[PDB]
RNA sequence: CCCCCGGGCUACACGCGCGCUACAAUGGGCGGGACAAUGGGAUCCGACCCCGAAAGGGGAAGGGAAUCCCCUAAACCCGCCCUCAGUUCGGAUCGCGGGCUGCAACUCGCCCGCGUGAAGCUGGAAUCCCUAGUACCCGCGUGUCAUCAUCGCGCGGCGAAUACGU
């Protein structure tokens, strides 16, 4: 009877922004939600040398991809869906919706 | 074996290991009093903190900087006793278990020799082992090799660096243990026996220095 | 007399594939069962041949890889080195080995004097 | 009550140490070898050499001529199935040096490449011959 | 009544959990006279030496400590435990005489490593290869 | 009075030394021709080195348990002296654990959850308990601070 | 006459993979799916979304 | 220029740089007892059961990763054997056998068992790196990668000595 929204970007703007908005919209509403979670940031870690000879001291470019993670839970209304799918998704996130 | 009785030893009152006291120990060089630590404690080990303060050593028990002198390899780039002690593999670095029981052993078996404190004992070895030098001084363009005196928290660096090595030396490629050697090592400094490194090479700077003075 | 683990010649031509491969070591049991390949097929009807008639030539190859089987003794086979076709004859006592340790590709070196 | 060097087969071993590593000093015998067959004849490696019986002695020399019937896994021995019989066997120093003449023997009359690497002298598994290996 | 506290020392947290009782001490289960090595015995049990048997022999400590070593263990239970003796007691007498043995007893430490560099990363930071020109 | 207040050197002795009247228990065909893992140079010196190993394969399950045999492996495992190259870590052999468990089990003293793991049974539990109790008598005329645990 | 211009379909080997920018063969940057070579993504690298972070 | 087969870059009387292992008791072996972090994972990680002495083999839950897995690290502690010896130090080189990857393992791969058992007894002239959770000591991850790490990039564990100068 539960519905849950697990929300990933790369920036937290669009995260912000998403998550307000769903709780105002249950707030608004009658409608209970248990959140945001927010779950460990995943990084990714290139690391490589610079130079594109074998000359030369040897130094290094570490490069870093960030990847925020939010957690909500929000008890699945009729209003709920229907008011909760129509919402601005911008491109820099993703977001996934299951049932329990 | 260890018996359970010393292999779970509980202490009970303030006292260094749980064994031995401080009260009853008296430095008489008023050189050297102030910089031997005699504070009432149970485990000497205070994780290097009171390195980075320029006088910060003389906060440490003497126990714990005798410890960590003993917690050595021996002799790279010089000779000590004639010869090089390069282990590397074998050795106890970062390893303060090892000589924390290294130095029980030796106390243990110098309070059954002599019937008195270790501490006293160790107390009156540094007494007769500190250095009172040479060095090479300008007195405009031309140098000299002058004599100098010296600074008491240098005298004991000087001291316990030479008991840890006279004793990794008796202890080299023999059938004798590192604990054996260190006691050995403060009996004989201790009462002034020439058979001691440390009191040996103190004998020796002054003996040179007194040459250039 | 010449004996393989007990067997002699006459007793190892009669015997199958798989009776014989647990005589060898373990990496040939293992290639053997893994199985030949279209040259090494070639070849084994190529020497088929030859040991009855048809065949009136030398037998050149490549195949380096290749094991020396009970069928193959008794045979004159010219394996490449890289450069040439060397003639290996092939004598009871090669059998399990590769036809490449037969047939060497570096030459002995002879040191001169060292220069600047 | 304890021989101080006793003489068992071909060697003169020496009675102040175990057995089992007494035992060692003969060629084809290691530690754990050695401990295989005092297991299997009831005797203790673990004590001063020298009360080691005539019978002890002959027992273990019955090992010693035949390990697989008295037990020995086939996996512990020294030459598994021999290139001429099969017959998981066990040498001791005499066909043992015969033995690894006659397989180099045989390896060079065949010229092979790990024979003629034995004829010069040189590395036989793979090394690299550049850096290491001076005489 | 009960109380918590906690204790960290580098990579290692403890959980220290106080209430009223006989004088038991528990670590990960096993009580602390046999806890092995020595040093690390000694390390525990000395703020409790220090607060002595008037006050032990009443109370009952349990502590779960995990990751960082047997002595980042040693010294966070320590911790632990001096904060936890200190505020059951309310007592100031106690922290006066912590504060003068060792003021790491209440206060932590806060030193951590410090991450590795290229040219030998994996020896550490500063440590290098050699050169001989 | 149980496993968790006394060291687990004097109790594996005491096990072990128990063990050896239960007649489900007895050493297998190759147990004097093996090592205990590849990580090992020598094979075992003690004639009785079966005994200390089931025991302390029994205790582990009692503690850790439910566990598998990978783990056990893992916790059994050690360095290796590998020559000229530099030390690594390497895990213990299987059929040891294996033989050790199933014997418990036939002796009933421990038993497999369906999926994960084996843990022991009530009468594994009393075993252990009785002889940690005994020892920790024993040890009492020593160490006088253990009376109150 | 056809057949012997194109490649086989290797499977594994440093043969098995290019650069879809340059066309190199050998070091190329393998994680995440990703198929460039060190040049080539230390290029665009910003224009994927690494930065410093350092 | 573009493709296929076979060889070579792995050749060795020698001179050099950077390292790994040691020349033993500040230890070797056997059996017991403890204690992490970083990262990664679809024909991928693979718990759990069964075979196998070992390496490895047959099934297979779950997991697109705060859910499952890689993962009970070593140094350390306890007891027993060895007691200053080219040895129970050291471990190169060689023989027989058993396996994995892969279209293919001789040239030219990696692992396991039993045997074999070479130099090396602390190192001249000269020279390198390191001011605190630093240096020394210990192991692990990841990159490359069908298979192969004495390397690079990182991770934690134990943890000092000296100077606050010229
Ligand atoms: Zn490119």
């Amino acid at each position: 009877q539960k519905a849950r929204i697990k929300l990933a970007s790369t920036n937290i703007k669009a995260l912000n922004e998403v998550t307000d908005q769903i709780k105002q919209i249950a707030e608004r509403t009658g409608v209970r939600m248990s959140g945001p979670i927010p779950l460990p940031t995943k990084r990714i870690r290139i690391t490589t040398r610079k130079s594109p000879d074998g000359e030369g001291s040897a130094t290094f470019d570490r490069f870093e991809l960030r990847v925020h993670k939010r957690l909500v839970d929000i008890e699945a209304d009729e209003r709920a869906m229907r008011q909760i799918m129509r919402i601005r998704v911008p491109e820099d996130v993703t977001i996934e919706i299951e049932l329990i | 074996a260890k018996p359970l009785t010393e292999r779970f030893f509980i202490p009970k009152e303030v006292k260094v290991m749980g064994r031995w006291s401080v009260e009853d120990v008296t430095v008489e060089d008023p050189s050297l009093k102030p910089y031997i630590n005699l504070d009432a404690r149970i485990l000497p080990h205070s994780h290097g903190r009171y390195a980075k303060k320029p006088f910060g050593k003389a906060n440490v028990h003497i126990v714990e900087r005798l410890i960590n002198k003993v917690m050595r390899s021996g002799a790279s780039h010089y000779k000590a006793g004639g010869h090089f002690m390069r282990r590397e593999h074998r050795s106890i670095m970062s390893k303060k278990m090892k000589a924390y029981e290294v130095v029980k052993e030796a106390f243990m078996i110098i309070e059954r020799r002599t019937k008195q404190n270790p501490i006293q004992v160790l107390v009156k070895a540094i007494e007769n082992s500190a250095p009172r030098d040479t060095t090479t001084i300008a007195f405009g363009g031309i140098r000299y090799h002058m004599s100098v005196d010296v600074s008491p928290l240098r005298r004991l660096d000087i001291a316990l660096k030479n008991i840890a090595l006279g004793a990794s030396i008796k202890c080299y490629r023999n059938k004798t243990t590192y604990a054996q050697a260190l006691a050995e090592e403060i009996i004989a400094a201790a009462n002034k026996d020439p058979k001691s490194f440390a009191y040996s090479k103190k004998e020796e700077i002054e003996r040179i220095a007194q040459s250039s003075r | 007399e010449f004996r393989y683990r007990g067997y002699t010649l006459d007793e190892l031509l009669n015997m199958s594939l798989e009776e014989f491969a647990k005589l060898l070591p373990s990496r040939q049991r293992r290639s053997l069962k893994r199985g030949l390949s279209p040259e090494q097929k070639k070849l084994l009807r190529k020497i088929r041949l030859a040991k009855k008639g048809k065949y009136n030539k030398p037998i050149r190859t490549h195949s380096r890889d290749m094991i020396v089987l009970p069928e193959m003794v008794g045979m004159t086979i010219h394996v490449y080195n890289g450069k040439e076709f060397v003639p290996v004859e092939i004598k009871e006592e090669m059998i399990g080995h590769y036809l490449g340790e037969f047939a060497m590709t570096r030459k002995v070196v002879q040191h001169g004097s060292p220069g600047v | 009550n304890f021989r101080h060097i006793v003489r068992v087969a071909g060697v003169d071993i020496d009675g102040h140490k175990q057995v089992r590593w007494a035992l060692t000093g003969i060629k084809g015998i290691g530690i754990n070898f050695a401990t295989m067959v005092l297991r299997v004849a009831g005797i203790d490696p673990f004590m001063k050499a020298g009360y080691l019986t005539d019978e002890q002695v002959k027992k273990i020399e019955e090992i010693l001529a035949d390990p697989v019937a008295h037990g020995i896994p086939a996996w512990a021995v020294n030459r598994p199935k021999d290139y001429e019989t099969g017959k998981d066997m066990h040498l001791i120093t005499a066909k043992l040096v015969m033995a690894w003449r006659e397989d180099v023997n045989r390896l060079r009359r065949i010229r092979a490449y790990r024979g003629i690497r034995h004829e010069l002298g040189l590395p036989v598994r793979g090394q690299r011959t550049r850096s290491n290996f001076r005489h | 009544r009960v109380i918590q506290t906690a204790g960290k020392r580098k990579t290692a947290v403890a959980r220290a959990t106080i209430r009223e009782g006989k004088g038991r001490v528990r670590i990960n289960h096993k009580p602390v006279e046999i806890i092995e090595p020595e040093i690390a015995r000694f390390t525990i049990m000395e703020p409790l030496i220090l607060a002595g048997e008037e006050i032990v022999s009443r109370v009952d400590i349990d502590v779960k400590v995990e990751g960082g070593g047997f002595m980042g263990q040693a010294e966070a239970a320590r911790v632990a435990i001096a904060r936890a003796l200190v505020e059951w007691t309310n007592d100031m007498n106690l922290k006066e005489k912590f504060m003068k043995y060792d003021r790491t007893m209440l206060v932590g430490d806060s030193r951590r490593t410090e991450p590795h560099k290229p040219n030998r990363s994996t020896k550490g930071p500063r440590a290098k290869r050699q050169k001989s020109y | 009075a149980t496993v968790y207040d006394v060291p687990g050197d004097l109790l594996v002795e005491r096990v072990a030394k128990a063990l050896k009247e239960v007649p489900e228990i007895k050493p297998p065909e190759w147990a004097p021709f093996v090592k205990t893992g590849r990580h090992k140079e020598r094979l075992p010196e003690q004639e009785d080195w079966w005994y200390y190993r089931v025991a302390s394969v029994f205790r582990k399950v009692y503690i850790d348990g439910p566990v598998g045999i990978e783990r056990l492996r893992t916790w059994y495992g050690g360095r290796k002296n590998r020559g000229h190259a530099p030390e690594h870590f390497y895990k213990a052999g299987g059929s040891i654990i294996r033989k050790a468990l199933q014997q418990l089990e036939a002796a009933g003293f421990v038993q497999k959850v369906p999926g994960e793991g084996r843990i022991v049974t009530p009468k594994g539990q009393s075993f252990l308990d009785k002889i940690a109790t005994e020892l920790k008598k024993e040890l009492e005329e020593q160490i006088p601070e253990l009376k109150k645990y | 006459k056809a057949d012997y211009n194109k490649r086989k379909p290797r499977k594994f080997g440093k043969g098995a993979r290019r650069c879809m920018r340059c066309g190199q063969y050998g070091p190329i940057i393998r994680i995440h799916g990703l198929m460039l070579c060190r040049h080539c993504f230390r290029e665009v690298a910003p224009k994927l979304g690494f930065k410093k972070y350092e």
